[PDB]
RNA sequence: GUGAGUAAAUUUGG
RNA sequence: AUACCAAAUUUUA
RNA sequence: GAGUAAAAUUUGG
RNA sequence: AAAUCUUUCUCAC
């Protein structure tokens, strides 16, 4: 039916594909592309772009944000028991933990100051040392990520190490911080759909727009760019570490560990790779494999191509293509008045999870369809009603609702379709509250998160309820939190408080007019 | 003893660490979410729960019912500007007993866009999911006239066109090195310190909306006071009133440094900056110094350096244009050079071809600017020879957009347009 | 407020008190000593005197308000300040040289740089790689869409029935005969009964694909909600028979045979084989008591299973609807028939995209919607983004695919753009 | 590798 | 030259 | 088992 | 047996 669409369609009606594959073939896959580019046969690794106008950063202070460092997403530890190599996945926080912990120090800004002040790389900082940290630090593991709409081969992801991840996070928040001062639109931090209203107003001077992409965007960035682009904007000793563990990495692979000397490893430096291209021409919107360039005559794609291929930007030959009524990036695709293109273009199914969430989900889902020119009104209230009686087919037995309130959904025994203008306008009993999209949680996300969170060992003390002013770079003991929870709770006391009193802000707000 | 396991080796950690070392741990279920639901009858208990306890006490919310026409339009980001709370208003929550973390989280000014294709007359923001519809966030005549750019009957007064000060209308200028605030009654004086706003009394309204617009932190300090002080005969004369909506922070400027501000007026509720009124702004506060109300997408000193370097060749109507952007994206009081004539040209910016600046998602050639492109003349290019279907003929002023012309039998792409950026009407 | 005089501030509130008891000098960088709600001014804050202090060095004044006392530690090695009690307390406690440490910047050259450095030169370079010839030309035609249906049918061919798919449409049975006739197929076929359910038991593999052909379409697709609401029940109701108002299924455990220890109940991982029944008319046919059907297999695994049965047909179908052209009636084969074709297969081929978990068309629709937008494509490279057969591997997502270009070839035949 | 048993997904969706 | 945290959800590379 | 990066919504702190 | 290295439950030794 998609390909019967009158309008610009990608087919997300449907949900990604799904795969309960190992992911030994897609990892050994990209790996053996990345080996086959660095042989010079299949695509271009070697950037020769000038990149000697970047401006130098070298003189900035050596600044970490220690919250990109903690998180619950994985990560690969490196153990070196008894001569070999182990690599486990645990989280980030685990594994800079056993990081900071290893060599003994306070923050990550410590360990980095310390690391870059020693004398050799044999010198110890603590449990290890510079060599061993580079040592460990080019070990990967590999995993499948499927749910990809468009992909029936999942994509192969690498999970890297503490050490590796401290140094990609200074050296991308600088290349962040020049393509801020040098891209001639900067686009790293803006939205798909602002991305391409600046496209549209970009490319509004010449006839022809090229919607080009980039293939095998990882495995053609090699560490020679890495580093070239990080010696333009002053890295030092840090980028030189950093590009020396990327030409080292090894991906472990089922049991084996297997050398990548090529590639980037699926997205590690996605500003700096934006950088390679950005610093050698302002003639491309683009950030990481998505450029929205335009020309005039042949001889000027002719210059286009060669500026691609001189970046290490090799134009995707299935993909990209060239047009002249459209332009479309980021899979947002506008005309060249900036309108937006008529069609369903992005617009998502909404699977069926519960009797509520169904309903929530697809009132965002058409709140954000009609909020733009994807549907009139009318289309999204008798879609809203079409799905509030599949949802009644769906959930309307005794094991999900006993009741029959006539203000309740159809689905939960009640006898109450809504209307989408209705609910939107909040003009409907407070039970379908829930349901807006700006409106609070449904009963089926409470009882999901419940059943999540009765899943279960020793909790360190809690160091909630702080003063609002304290940095959360400041240092504590066990008995500094100690002493600060003592002092809390008794401040509490001397106000007759229990635990503080939730503090919603728009409430509060509320109270003040 | 968990603080010795989980941080062997060390004795102090910051409190980032720590409180991500507490955060508690969310196992995802092997079902599906109906199987899940319909565990245990897990949903059906808690439906009942909800119908029989929790529902009673849900307040009622207000019906929204303020709507305007609206048309189909360009796809455009609608921004809202939340403001989050003032540091003396989170430490007077945190004494008072509330959760610090999430006053904490409530401390931090937010700027979001959002995708909308549907336009106002007056340029009004929208509901979520009812921009179609055009349900508008907005709801005394003087009120309703100092938000818009062209009051409809004027009352003799600053707010609703040229005049002199309302006793609701109060004023925030800069006199010397102090910041005066006069409302018809009380008049205070502030000075920045390091990154505090140093006055009597930082609880003033007045004082409240000059912390916002500094970017400072209100701070009580009784050894503050000026020397000369104008305030009541600025308050008593008359000053033009520049046709315009009211920037972010719901003041409008009337003088250097000055700004009127509305005491039932809290904050723009329109579109300050769109395309059709950028350079109507930009030419209102040519010589108004800073006025930090449109954001720059970038870097600033490298919007400025751009700005510079398109300044130093032009002609003074293209060289006014350029001193009312740079002045409508300099934050006011920062360390900016925003006048282009002290600034420092810089030959890196000269090297470029083209000078681009992007202002609330608006793209503006420097260059095209300098030629007199956005206000004089349109620029029109050849798409196709063939007649494009659904496309109306080409006007004799066309504003920006896609035509066919059969003067030529060409489709032709109209961009920088008088029309459209100028429109004299 | 830089962490660099931390611990220099602690030095300054060495063990020093007033009132009788209460500490003199709170350190703004100790989380025990800040006062809680106060906003900070200075290095440290004096509560005798109330005032902040500060530590500056030579030409380096810090952000500060100008009512902070400023402890200005002079390149020679003195510390002056405007007050004269902390001018002897420096004097006093900095007893020891407290150097502090200068700013590390980012372009810090480390002592091993050039060791690194030549460490990476010594190892593998990548070639240079050739740079490609590319020709701008026009979209593909509609002979090439048709060229790589036909290779897809040459190189794979057509089952003889819809297998699965037919179970989108009633086999004429009643409950009652559709129970027996699942629950007696499963016994012919040898499945284990066990706490009145039924386990498929394997013991070796082939360790090969299954036969891969395409599937002709049904007729039509009526059931297809209660036949995906069915899959959804089966996700965790697998071993018995599961009806819905006009049709049932039966999913059967896959679980080893270890012999006489063996796996009893399914596990998060088990496999299931779904079984369901279509009207009689091909070689899975299967009779008893006089009650006709054929029955038709389908091996899933848990992540299938949950993806097939949570896709929503009807509202998909609505959205679909809302901006499509008209659909020509198709044949069994997915050909333009307007003498016999049905314009109701659309709906089967929806529900065979609702089938296949890997989903297949969605990269053949990306791929055409770039089709539609394009103006010129490079040569021979375009054309190769249709050919996804090496992506996948079955009978359902082949025919996905197959059925996918057919719809391509169609709305160029019939709706050219 | 040997032996033994049969918490978790069936309870409860037309 | 320089000059908010997590859980869930949607989209995007 | 599910990484890197961007935008947004809700909830919690 | 099939969309085929997947269909890999527990306990003691
Ligand atoms: N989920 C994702 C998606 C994309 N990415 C990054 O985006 C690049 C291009 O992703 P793509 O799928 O487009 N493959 P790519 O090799 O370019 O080839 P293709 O265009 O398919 O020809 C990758 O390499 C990664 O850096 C990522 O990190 N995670
Ligand atoms: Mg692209
Ligand atoms: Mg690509
Ligand atoms: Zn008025
Ligand atoms: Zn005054
Ligand atoms: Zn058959």
């Amino acid at each position: 039916m998609w390909a019967f669409q009158e309008g610009v369609c990608k087919g997300n009606l449907l949900s990604g594909p799904t795969s309960m594959k190992a992911p030994d073939s897609a990892a050994r896959e990209s790996i053996d592309r990345a080996s086959e580019i660095m042989t010079g046969k299949s695509y271009n690794a070697v950037h020769t772009g000038d990149l000697s106008k970047l401006p130098n950063q070298g003189e900035s202070p050596l600044r970490i944000v220690d919250s990109d460092l903690y998180s619950e997403r994985s990560c690969c530890w490196v153990i070196e028991k008894e001569g070999r190599v182990v690599c486990k996945s645990t989280t980030l926080t685990r594994g800079m933990t056993s990081l900071l912990n290893t060599t003994k120090c306070s923050s990550p800004s410590e360990l980095i100051c310390k690391v870059l002040t020693v004398e050799s790389l044999s010198e110890k900082i603590g449990d290890t040392s510079v060599e061993e940290l580079l040592s460990h630090g080019r070990y990967f593991k590999c995993a499948l990520r499927d749910q990809e709409r468009g992909k029936p081969k999942s994509r192969a992801i690498f999970l890297s190490h503490p050490f590796f991840r401290l140094l990609s996070s200074v050296v991308e928040t600088h290349a962040r911080s020049v393509l801020s001062k040098v891209s001639a639109v900067y686009t790293a931090t803006a939205s798909a759909e602002q991305r391409a209203m600046m496209a549209a107003q970009v490319v509004e001077s010449r006839k022809h727009v090229l919607n080009g992409d980039c293939t095998k965007y990882n495995e053609a960035i090699d560490a020679d760019t890495l580093l070239k682009v990080w010696d333009a904007i002053g890295m030092g000793s840090i980028g030189v570490m950093l590009a020396y563990m990327v030409r080292r990495k090894c991906v472990l692979i089922k049991d084996t560990l297997v050398e990548c000397p090529g590639g980037m490893l699926m997205g590690m430096f996605n500003a700096t790779a934006t950088l390679a291209l950005q610093g050698t021409t302002d003639r491309f919107l683009s950030f990481s494999d998505d450029f929205i360039t335009s020309f005039n005559s042949p001889a000027e794609l002719r210059e286009i191509e060669d500026l691609l291929f001189a970046s290490c930007h090799n134009l995707s030959l299935k993909k990209s293509y060239i047009s002249v009524a459209s332009l479309e990036i980021n899979s947002c695709t506008l005309t060249r008045d900036g309108d937006l293109a008529t069609g369903l273009g992005c617009t998502a199914g909404v699977p069926f999870r519960g009797p509520l969430v169904t309903l929530k989900q697809t009132a965002a889902m058409l709140s954000g369809a009609v909020d733009s020119g994807v549907m009139p009104f009318h289309s999204a209230e008798r879609l809203f009603q079409i799905k509030q009686q599949e949802c009644a087919y769906r959930y309307n037995n005794p094991t999900y609702t006993t009741r029959n309130e006539d203000f309740l959904p159809t689905c939960l025994g009640g006898k109450t379709v809504i209307s989408f203008q209705s609910l939107l306008t909040w003009d409907c009993h407070p039970f379908w509250y829930q349901v807006h999209p700006d409106g609070p949680d449904t009963i089926d996300q409470k009882v999901l998160s419940v059943l999540a969170s009765k899943t279960r060992r020793t909790r360190l003390e809690a160091l909630s309820d702080l003063d609002p002013l304290v940095p959360h770079r400041l240092l504590v003991s066990e008995s500094d939190v100690s002493k600060i929870r003592a002092a809390r709770q008794a401040h509490l006391k001397s106000l007759g408080l229990e635990q503080p009193t939730n503090f919603n802000y728009a409430i509060y707000k509320a109270v003040q007019p | 003893s968990q603080f010795g396991k989980s941080f062997k080796g060390r004795t102090e950690v910051t409190i980032t660490e720590y409180r991500s070392h507490t955060v508690k741990d969310v196992h995802r279920s092997l079902l599906t979410a109906d199987k899940s639901l319909r565990k245990s009858f897990c949903f059906r208990n808690a439906l009942n729960q909800f119908l029989d306890k929790d529902l009673p006490l849900l307040p009622i919310r207000p019906k929204l019912e303020s709507r305007v026409a609206v048309k189909k339009s360009k796809l455009r980001s609608q921004l809202s500007f939340r403001p989050g709370l003032t540091q003396e208003e989170a430490i007077d929550l945190y004494n008072k007993g509330y959760d610090g973390d999430s006053v904490s989280g409530a401390l931090q000014d937010r700027v979001v866009n959002e995708p909308v294709a549907y336009s106002s007359a007056d340029n009004d923001k929208f509901h979520r999911g009812l921009a179609a519809l055009g349900y508008t966030l907005a709801d005394d005549t003087c009120e309703s006239g100092f938000v818009r750019a062209i009051p409809t009957t004027p009352c003799g007064f600053i707010c609703c066109g040229p005049g002199s000060f309302k006793d609701s209308l109060g004023f925030v200028i800069k006199i010397g090195e102090f910041w005066h605030m006069y409302d018809g009654f009380q008049h205070f004086v502030a000075v920045e310190d390091a990154k505090f706003l140093a006055s009597k009394s930082p609880s003033f309204w007045l004082a409240k909306r000059l912390a916002k617009r500094l970017n400072l932190v209100p701070k009580e300090d009784p050894s503050v006071a000026a020397a000369e002080c104008p305030c009541k005969k600025v308050w008593e004369a008359s000053f033009a009133r520049a046709p315009t909506a009211l920037d972010p922070f719901g003041g409008r400027a009337f003088c250097d440094q000055g700004w009127v501000y509305h005491r039932d007026v809290g904050y723009a509720t329109a579109n300050h900056i769109s395309q059709e009124t950028l350079f109507q702004q930009a030419l209102s506060v040519r010589n108004l110094g800073p006025q930090g109300s449109a954001n720059v997408s970038g870097s600033i000193h490298t919007a400025l350096d751009r700005l510079r370097a398109a300044y130093s060749r032009g002609t003074p109507a293209s060289r006014s244009i350029l001193q009312g952007l740079a002045n409508l994206i300099t934050p006011v009081g920062e360390n900016f050079e925003c006048d282009l004539d002290k600034r420092k040209l810089n030959i890196k910016a000269l090297r470029s071809p083209e000078r681009y600046i992007t202002i609330e998602g608006l793209v503006v050639n420097l260059d095209d600017v300098v030629r007199g492109f956005y206000l004089d003349k349109a620029k029109v290019t050849v798409l196709s020879r063939s007649k494009w279907m659904g496309y109306e003929d080409l006007p004799q002023k066309p504003p920006n957009g896609t035509f066919y012309c059969r003067k030529r039998k060409a489709m032709l792409l109209i961009s920088c347009s008088p029309g459209t950026y100028a429109k004299k009407r | 407020m830089d962490s660099r005089f931390a611990q220099l501030t602690g030095v300054f509130c060495d063990d020093f008190t007033y009132s009788e008891g209460s500490r003199r000098f709170l350190s703004s960088y100790s989380t025990v000593e800040r006062r809680p709600g106060v906003p900070v001014e200075g290095d440290c804050y004096d509560c005798l005197k109330n005032k902040w202090i500060a530590f500056e060095l030579e030409g380096q004044p810090r952000k500060f308000p100008k009512a902070t006392v400023r402890c200005i530690l002079n390149n020679d090695a003195t510390y002056v300040c405007s007050e004269q009690e902390y001018q002897q307390i420096c004097k006093v406690q900095f007893k020891d040289y407290l150097e502090i440490d200068g700013v590390v910047k980012v372009g810090h050259k480390a002592s091993y740089d050039a060791e690194l450095r030549e460490r990476l030169l010594e190892l593998p370079h990548p070639k240079s790689g050739p740079k490609p010839r590319i020709e701008w030309v026009a979209p593909p035609r509609l002979a090439d869409i048709s060229k790589e249906t036909a290779e897809l049918k040459r190189q794979y061919g057509f089952f003889e029935c819809s297998k699965f798919l037919a179970c989108g449409e009633e086999c004429g049975l009643d409950q009652e005969a559709r129970e027996l006739i699942l629950n007696e197929y499963a016994r012919d076929r040898e499945f284990e009964f066990r706490n009145g359910g039924w386990i498929q038991r394997y013991t070796v593999a082939s360790h090969k694909p299954a036969t891969q052909k395409i599937l002709p379409l049904p007729a039509s697709a009526p059931l297809a909600r209660e036949l995906l609401m069915l899959i959804a029940r089966s996700t965790t109701q697998a071993g018995k028979v599961l009806h819905s108002d006009n049709t049932s299924i039966l999913a059967v455990p896959v679980m080893r045979d270890s012999g006489k220890h063996s796996k009893r109940r399914p596990t998060a991982s088990t496999h299931h084989l779904v079984v369901g029944l279509s009207k009689p008319g091909c070689e899975h046919d299967f009779e008893f008591d006089g009650y006709r059907a054929a029955v038709h297999v389908m091996h899933l695994d848990p992540k299938q299973s949950a993806n097939i049965g949570e896709q929503d047909f009807v509202s998909t179908r609505e959205i679909y609807k809302l901006d499509m052209l008209e659909l020509p009636p198709i044949s069994r084969k997915g050909d333009l028939d307007r003498a016999s074709g049905l314009e109701t297969r659309w709906d089967v081929i929806l529900l065979l995209e609702c089938l296949d978990s890997t989903r297949v068309s969605q990269a053949v629709a990306q791929h055409f919607n770039r089709h539609r937008l394009a103006l010129s494509v490079c040569k021979d490279e375009f054309r190769k983004g249709y050919q996804l057969a090496s992506e996948i591997r079955g009978t359902i997502p082949l025919s996905s695919l197959y059925y996918s270009l057919c719809a391509v070839r169609l709305r160029m035949t019939v709706h050219p753009f």
